[PDB]
């Protein structure tokens, strides 16, 4: 099979800027009719991919102008002139060329955007959790950038360890933040063992921490 | 117009065997190659074959030729993909997809079948509210959403209000509980100022049960 290798392996640049993404294939591409059968695909998570390019250098039809390919013989290029916070997800190199048909192993873009400090907001368990005799305290860190954001759950301030889920968004297509959704899980007899229910959030944005909490039962 | 309508997701035992359809419409179904591409972890995008239309034969990767049995049904007009003797690397996304230009393209693709291979039982989700209160407003704005806990296996796909809101949605990557089963949770930003007027609802649809949950999130007066 041909090997299909892309470089850089994740890509990041600022807003404003171009991206240009590298595809090797380990053996020649010339299908037995003369043509380069070399495509370009876009996938954003949870979503099937998008044709960009096909034949190493046709921009499929309503694709943004901004995009464009290039190459010859193993060598080819993806290129984006501007790239726009809806060009986030992962890049594919494709040949259709030899039997069996094989894709780059993808580049993730990443646009490098202005420090943006998360809002916080936090939720105590609803009603209905309350009766399963479990409850759930979520915290949520919303549109910051960059993706490195730190959740310290407090309990009457002593730091919890253990009981605790958190999740990233994928860069965000709109205004190129990620949002975190962090969960902590006690049981209901755990959870009314404890008053002050806190969390504390440290980020590049934030000058000093910030901590959002409540009092159970208020 | 043209549109690929697939399984959404499978669960099966290992050893078992499963085939996923591709529903063609909005296209006569034997004018073009149906196409089946895997998406595993680690070894990523994989083109499986292709399936000729008319004669219904498929040219194969070699790596899935017996492992996979593709064919063509022009009685339903719906292209199957059948793995037989299911093992957990066998876990991925199978997509179907068309060329409209000759061989020059993959231009329509399903939205993927999800099969997990799993001698665990499907379990449907818990859908909790996350209301808004005085806890979760920024400036004008109130965030709110759906903590959707306990199910297994993945996916789980989230909507607003039947697809109509989706400025300041972040439906979050499922999280791996100490149990085994999935939780992940769905949040927006809407006015604080409508909060007395509009209704919010998560629509949560649990593939591999086929469990649909419409719930709707009222506002804490708290
Ligand atoms: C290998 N193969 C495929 C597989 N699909 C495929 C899609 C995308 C890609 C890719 N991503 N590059 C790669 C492969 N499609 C083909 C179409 C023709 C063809 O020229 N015709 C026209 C003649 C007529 O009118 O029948 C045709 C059209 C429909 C049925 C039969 N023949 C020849 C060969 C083909």
């Amino acid at each position: 099979d041909i090997v299909m290798t892309q470089t850089p392996l994740s890509l990041s640049v600022t807003p404003g800027q171009p991206a240009s993404i590298s595809c090797r294939s380990s053996q020649s591409i010339v299908h037995s009719d003369g043509n380069i059968y070399l495509e370009w695909y876009l996938q954003k998570p949870g979503q099937s991919p998008k044709l960009l390019i096909y034949k190493v250098s046709y921009r499929f039809s309503g694709v943004p102008d901004r995009f464009s390919g290039s190459g010859s013989g193993t060598d080819f290029t993806l290129k984006i002139s501007r790239v726009e916070a809806e060009d986030v997800g992962v890049y594919y190199c494709f040949q259709a060329s030899h039997v069996p048909y094989t894709f780059g192993q993808g580049t993730k873009l990443e646009i490098k955007r202005t420090v943006a400090a998360p809002s916080v907001f936090i939720f105590p368990p609803s009603d209905e959790q309350l009766k399963s005799g479990t409850a759930s305290v979520v915290c949520l860190l919303n549109n910051f950038y960059p993706r490195e954001a730190k959740v310290q759950w407090k309990v009457d301030n002593a730091l919890q360890s253990g009981n605790s889920q958190e999740s990233v968004t994928e860069q965000d297509s709109k205004d190129s933040t990620y949002s975190l959704s962090s969960t902590l899980t006690l049981s209901k007899a755990d959870y009314e063992k404890h008053k002050v229910y806190a969390c504390e959030v440290t980020h590049q944005g934030l000058s000093s921490p910030v901590t959002k909490s409540f009092n159970r039962g208020e | 117009q043209v549109q690929l309508v697939q399984s959404g997701a499978e669960v099966k035992k290992p050893g078992a065997s499963v085939k996923v359809s591709c529903k063609a419409s909005g296209y006569t179904f034997t004018d073009y190659y149906m196409h089946w591409v895997r998406q595993a972890p680690g070894q990523g995008l994989e083109w499986m074959g292709e399936t000729n239309p008319r004669n219904g034969g498929t040219t194969y990767n070699e790596k899935f030729k017996g492992k996979a049995t593709m064919t063509r049904d022009t009685s339903t007009s719906t292209a199957y993909m059948e793995l037989s003797s299911l093992r957990s690397e066998d876990t991925a996304v199978y997509y179907c997809t068309i060329g409209t230009s000759g061989y020059d393209y993959f231009d329509y693709w399903g939205q993927g079948t999800l099969v997990t291979v799993s001698s665990a039982s499907t379990k449907g989700p818990s859908v909790f509210p996350l209301a808004p209160s005085s806890k979760s407003t920024s400036g004008g704005t109130a965030a709110l959403g759906c903590l959707v806990k306990d199910y297994f296996p993945e996916p789980v796909t989230v909507s607003w209000n039947s697809g109509a809101l989706t400025s300041g949605v972040h439906t979050f990557p499922a999280v791996l509980q100490s149990s085994g089963l999935y939780s992940l949770s769905s949040v927006v930003t809407v006015p604080s100022s409508s909060l007395g007027t509009q209704t919010y609802i998560c629509n949560v649809n649990h593939k591999p049960s086929n469990t649909k949950v419409d719930k709707k999130v009222e506002p804490k007066s708290c």
